[PDB]
RNA sequence: GCAGUCAAGCGUUAUAGCGACAUUGCUUUUUGAUUCGAUGUCGGCUCUUCCUAUCAUACCGAAGCAGAAUUCGGUAAGCGUUGGAUUGUUCACCCACUAAUAGGGAACGGCUGGGUUUAGACCGUCGUGAGACAGGUUAGUUUUACCCUACUGAU
């Protein structure tokens, strides 16, 4: 093992040399500051005198005091532009480097966060067997963090309790590999989409098929998502749109089981689809064009965006998270009517689609010309950023929970973490040793968990923009890893035919 | 300007060029050599094959390189419609495949010549002979496409 | 000069199997955080380089990433030929008054850079053949201290040497400078 | 003339008047051509005529072949389908090489009269900080052109070649004296900087140094092929 | 100092290099305080390598 | 070259083992950008002949070969294939003329410079020394023919 150099007789000495205390001055004088929103760019109180040994709990609540929410506070970040948070204490954060005196004045930028934490996944909690090939895909429920679904190249899905770490349910319906696996935002059904063209609804309670195959396509199922519950009406079940090799999107009604819509814009193989949030599908296909479909128009083509040099291999929004939680929050909890539950999952898609001002759903695009690009299809038709920088290959792109930071990784063992208003550059996160496959967010935005093809995992704290802990155990490549909505379990598979579930 | 570009000299494809090199080495240099010689007459035997099928390849691809006309060069009408005609990337990429190639032929016939200088025997220094022209060959088996369509 | 044939055998061992060296993730980064902080002095010299996995150490930021391989999603062979498949532009104009606006931009561009290489090429090299004028043969003596053996030389004595001296001339010391040695 | 002009002239006055029948016949008279091309061509062009002429029957039978079986009638994740690419040693045993092979006899004196100083005419690998001994207590010498620095490196798993550079020589299967010379031979195990491999343990380090066998004569060939030795 | 500073090395050797003409031989006459090398105004008087022992362990090149 | 893939065959009744033609990876990545140790034999002048693996000249075949020019190839050795610069090196490289400035063998299994150059001398490295060399510089007598044969002419 290679080591770091040692101390030297030198630095021995001023080890044992006594150290400074950092002590906060008692006769520290006051600081004028000014608030100012991030997401709106307004100020609050103007100009104010505070103690320079205030804590930033004192200044949370001091802030909530001048909105008027005093009663229902929400914690806040603050940081001060360099762009600096505040860790602990204003003194110790901005006074003791010196950069701003006590006489100037300190403007603090505030972003609300999440009420709750999820603490980093430290160790495996088990090695589950029972595929008999390689995993390919996998995903926990929306509802609960106790049920993950997984399908693999034995041409079976497996539903497991990840309470007691043990297999309960096989789906043996396929004929060929499973290549997607979903789960609907509601937690009633999940749809399996295999390498055979067809796509499966199952019953997870009962480990049931529902009906027969849902044929019509061509060529093997490549993506599959759901349509939203706060633009479901109430008394129906949401639809399944699927694409495919083959350039087509379809667009299937599971109450009757029948197809709707069949979308066939692409001249080339679709990479993904994904149904947003305003009533609009978005996919992303080699022919290295984005379509934006109108589900509300027979299914027309809104948009086309041409940009790219390459195929697009993947998109996200910036509501991907609320989409896919519907109703359910991180506790868990299921409400009691379907009117109650499409009002929590509209309230839940606003609180991340309007904000400061007007209401914007921003997509991205990560595309095999080692690029990104930064869209807002509703207002404009030109791209609003583009991002740059990877040497190879962008593989995988996701929004943050909150939608205020976009993470690509590449295949060019590294990940990126960029601004999620206008695309600029962050942060670089290092560490693999070979190609990124996937990633995924935790549901504060303070936690990050990617899988790499060196059999590794790795959790990054995007607060400090550092790797947090490194995860081994993977005899083999790792394909698909996911973060359970509570923040509690993490899963990953890939060719060593075991999932490893991992937790604090 | 030059207004017109009929004076380029013929490109063979990547199997013909290498005949004709491979052939014009064969007739053009002396081909009986002896076990019985002077290891310095060996030595210099094989180190004139090396360097004359170098400099085959390499004119070759300099008469290739110097008849084509510059795209960025031109006046931007002609710029215009020999990319409307020849998709400009692809002619920059091919034009640019040649000349690395040139440099990489170059570059296996001075590292084969230097490994010669230090041949101890006729076998030896024919294998090393052999294997300066099969990289060489390999070199321009690799640019099939890009000749085809210049 | 012993002219007797040894017996070259490799015993099995599992030795050969295991990993000889490893570097762990703190190492790694406590490396990458050092190279960038270090102050070169002009003073110091190496005496000994530790032996590092450079190419997991060397990551920079890049602001711009490379041009996407346009071969990998078309070919020459549909680029252009009997078989060629392109019948419009990759990249079209965006309207009419864009794509004049471009073109007489190009054509300014043009003819600044035709006048910039007629102030000195057209009235130098050009202009001389037409009369028949070539220039004289370089003599050869301008090209001494370029030959093969004095470049021999120069390698054996600094591959001899530990401490090299370069020794410039006070009256032009940027003149007499050997960079591409350096 | 401009554009396509030799086509617009056959469009527009035809061809030669006996053209169809002069290539008909020709093409008629092209087997008997072959026939006597193979029995009369001599020496290298007669050699070249049968290779390609065996080489366009095989083509041929492969294209009946599946012309005829088309008449008749790893699991990849999403992201990655639609894309392509006992402790034994390999070489237990190979060709000793003696001494006077090994090293060549160089000459000093006015006269050349002395004869100590000996050359190793075989690739080697002198490693980081070297510096030639002084021209006066230099016996053994090692070129600069036949040192190596890396080598073209096949990984058995995953079916890969890899120009990795080289860290050290681990046992050279001739001498324990050839291997602290550094001699690169067949069967010569060395040390291999595999950082690009990517390869972690099962406790998390990260791999960068193994052990490969050197599968080539560098001296026949100029250059250095080992397998990794997983 | 070098030679302290390789003092493990038994001897150390300093190779002297530049432009024709510059004054290494010079240099070296004048570090033995005798003409060991020969030195002339016109350039290329020297044209192979010469070892010069300055003291027991640092040879001059 | 190494490692692998395929399969026309060969082998077999144990889908063991060989294996032509093809082909992948490394060497070597896309926008035509920008000298690294020959350890023991070299070059001239004069002059003849031979080979063809043909550079030019003769005649042909093919090619987007319009014309002009050029590229590849076939028969072909009848006939030609130059003048110079450069030794702080040239196991070559430039300038020009030219129809063209093709390759090689009969040595490398007479004058003449490099070179086996012995005695004089100096510098450098090594050696306690006699001396030797990692080396560098300079000066230094070998002198048939009228014999036989061959060849050229003459009785
Ligand atoms: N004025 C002055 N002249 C110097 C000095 N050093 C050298 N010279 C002169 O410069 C000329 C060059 O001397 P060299 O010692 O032969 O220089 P070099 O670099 O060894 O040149 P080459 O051996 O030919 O490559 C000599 O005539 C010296 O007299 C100096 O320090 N001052
Ligand atoms: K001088
Ligand atoms: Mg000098
Ligand atoms: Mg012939
Ligand atoms: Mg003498």
């Amino acid at each position: 093992s290679t080591l770091i150099p040692p101390p030297s007789k030198k630095q021995k000495k001023e080890a044992q040399l006594p150290r400074e205390v950092a002590i906060i001055p008692k006769d520290l004088p006051n600081v004028s500051i000014k608030f100012q929103a991030l997401d709106t760019g307004d100020n609050v109180g103007g100009a104010l005198r505070v103690p320079g040994a205030i804590s930033e709990k004192q200044l949370e609540e001091l802030l909530n005091q001048l909105n008027g929410t005093s009663d229902d506070p929400v914690p806040y970040t603050f940081s001060c532009t360099k762009t600096i948070d505040i860790t602990d204490n204003l003194y110790s954060s901005l006074i003791k480097p010196g950069y701003n005196s006590t006489e100037d004045q300190i403007t603090l930028l505030y972003t609300p966060r999440a009420v709750f934490k999820v603490k980093p996944v430290t160790r495996s909690s088990s090695a589950i067997a029972g595929h008999g090939s390689t995993i390919l895909c996998s995903a926990f429920a929306p509802h609960t963090s106790s049920r993950m679904v997984t399908g693999a190249g034995d041409n079976t899905a497996r539903i497991w309790d990840c309470d007691t770490q043990t297999p309960m349910h096989t789906l043996k319906g396929h004929y060929n590999w499973v290549l997607c696996v979903s789960w609907s935002p509601d937690g009633e059904v999940i749809a399996t989409g295999s390498m055979d063209n067809t796509i499966r609804l199952w019953d997870p309670k009962s480990g049931q098929c529902l009906g027969d195959a849902l044929r019509g396509h061509s060529k093997w199922i490549t993506s599959l998502s759901w349509e939203p519950i706060h633009l479901v009406k109430p008394g129906s079940k949401p639809r399944l749109a699927s694409s495919s090799k083959d350039g087509t999107i379809k667009i299937w009604d599971t109450v009757s089981r029948v197809c709707q819509y069949t979308m066939s814009g692409h001249t080339n193989s679709v990479s993904c689809v994904k149904w947003g949030g305003q009533g609009l599908l978005y996919s992303g296909s080699h022919d290295r064009t984005v379509r934006v479909w109108d589900i509300n128009s027979q299914g027309r083509c809104i948009n086309i965006l041409k940009s790219h040099a390459h195929w697009v291999n993947h998109l996200s929004l910036s509501t991907d998270y609320a989409l896919r939680i519907g109703a359910f929050d991180h506790t868990g909890k299921k409400p009691s009517t379907p009117e109650e539950a499409q009002k929590k999952a509209l309230e839940n898609y606003e609180k991340i689609c309007k904000k400061n001002g007007n209401s914007e759903e921003m997509m991205v695009t990560a595309s095999d010309d080692y690029t990104m690009f930064l869209w807002n299809p509703l207002k404009s038709t030109k791209p609003i950023a583009r991002m740059t920088g990877h040497q190879k290959l962008v593989n995988h792109v996701a929004f943050s929970p909150d939608g205020r930071y976009i993470v690509s990784a590449s295949f060019d063992n590294s990940i990126k973490l960029w601004d999620g208003r206008d695309g600029k550059f962050i942060s670089t996160f290092r560490g693999h040793v070979a190609s990124v496959y996937q990633v995924a967010w935790s549901s504060d935005c303070r936690l990050l968990v990617s899988c790499s093809k060196d059999t590794t995992l790795k959790v990054w704290d995007v607060r400090t923009r550092k790797l947090s802990v490194d995860l081994p155990g993977h005899k083999d490549e790792v394909y698909t890893v996911d973060w359970s909505v509570d923040g509690k379990r993490v899963c990953s598979g890939g060719k060593d035919k075991m999932v490893r579930l991992w937790t604090h | 300007m030059q207004l017109s570009w009929k004076d380029i000299p013929t490109v063979a494809p990547a199997n013909d060029l290498l005949d004709i090199v491979l052939n014009r080495t064969q007739r053009k240099t002396p081909t009986v050599i002896r076990p019985g010689f002077k290891i310095t007459r060996i030595r210099a035997f094989y180190m004139r094959k090396v360097k004359y099928t170098g400099e085959g390849f390499v004119e070759k691809f300099e008469d290739i390189l110097k008849g084509f006309p510059n795209i960025n060069d031109v006046h931007p009408f002609h710029r215009d419609l020999m990319d409307t005609l020849y998709e400009k990337n692809h002619y920059k990429i091919s034009l640019a495949a040649i000349s690395r190639a040139k440099s990489l032929v170059e570059q296996v016939a001075r590292d084969y010549v230097r490994l010669l200088k230090f041949g101890q025997s006729l076998f030896q220094c024919k294998q090393l002979k052999r294997a300066a022209l099969g990289r060489m060959a390999t070199i321009v088996k690799k640019l099939r496409d890009p000749l085809a369509y210049l | 000069q012993d002219s007797t044939i040894p017996d070259a055998r490799v015993q099995p061992d599992r030795r050969w199997f295991g990993n000889t060296r490893v570097i762990s993730q703190d190492a790694l980064q406590h490396f990458r955080s050092a190279l960038g902080e270090t102050q070169k002095d002009t003073y110091q010299v190496l005496l000994r380089r530790n032996k590092l996995p450079m190419s997991l150490l060397e990551e920079k930021d890049a602001d711009e990433s490379p041009k996407a391989r346009i071969l990998d999603t078309e070919s020459y062979a549909d680029a252009f030929g009997p078989k060629a498949q392109r019948k419009r532009p990759r990249l079209a104009a965006s309207n009419l008054e864009d794509l004049v606006k471009a073109t007489n931009e190009d054509i300014t561009k043009y003819e600044e850079k035709q006048v910039l290489d007629a102030t000195l090429g057209l009235m130098g090299n050009q202009e001389d053949k037409e009369n028949g004028w070539t220039s004289a043969a370089k003599e050869a003596i301008f090209s001494k201290g370029q030959s093969k053996r004095i470049w021999n030389e120069l390698y054996k004595v600094i591959d001899s040497s530990d401490v090299v001296i370069h020794v410039l001339d006070a009256r032009d010391p940027l003149g007499t400078r050997c960079k591409s040695v350096e | 003339p401009q554009n396509d002009y030799i086509e617009r002239h056959i469009k527009q006055h035809g061809k030669r008047l006996d053209h169809e029948e002069r290539k008909r016949k020709r093409e008629a008279r092209e087997s008997h051509k072959i026939s006597e091309r193979a029995q009369k061509l001599t020496g290298w062009k007669g050699k070249q005529f049968a290779k390609k002429r065996y080489a366009e029957k095989v083509s041929m039978r492969k294209k009946i072949k599946a012309h005829e079986q088309s008449k008749v009638k790893d699991a990849l994740p999403t992201y990655l389908l639609d894309r392509e690419q006992k402790f034994s040693v390999p070489l237990p045993k190979v060709r000793g090489i003696s001494e006077e092979e090994m090293f060549k006899v160089i000459k000093t004196g006015k006269s050349r009269s002395k004869s100590w100083k000996r050359m190793i005419t075989k690739h080697t690998f002198v490693g980081e900080g070297f510096t030639r001994r002084p021209v006066k207590m230099e016996r053994i010498i090692r070129p600069s052109a036949l040192r190596q620095k890396k080598a073209n490196v096949t990984h058995p798993e995953l079916g890969v070649t890899v120009f990795l550079p080289i860290l050290a020589v681990k046992k050279n299967p001739q001498s324990p004296m050839y291997t602290q010379l550094g001699v690169l031979t067949k069967g010569t195990i060395i040390e291999v900087n595999v950082s690009e491999l990517g390869m972690v343990t099962a406790g998390g380090k990260v791999v960068w140094g193994k052990y490969a066998q050197v599968t080539n004569e560098p001296d026949r060939d100029g250059c250095v092929n080992a397998v990794l030795l997983v | 100092q070098f030679s302290q500073l390789h003092t493990d090395r038994k001897q150390i050797s300093v190779g002297f290099i530049g432009y024709p003409n510059t004054g290494k031989s010079s240099i070296i006459n004048t570090l033995r305080k005798k003409k060991v090398c020969q030195v002339a105004p016109i350039p290329g008087e020297t044209k192979v390598w010469q070892y010069i022992t300055l003291m027991k362990r640092i040879f001059l090149i």
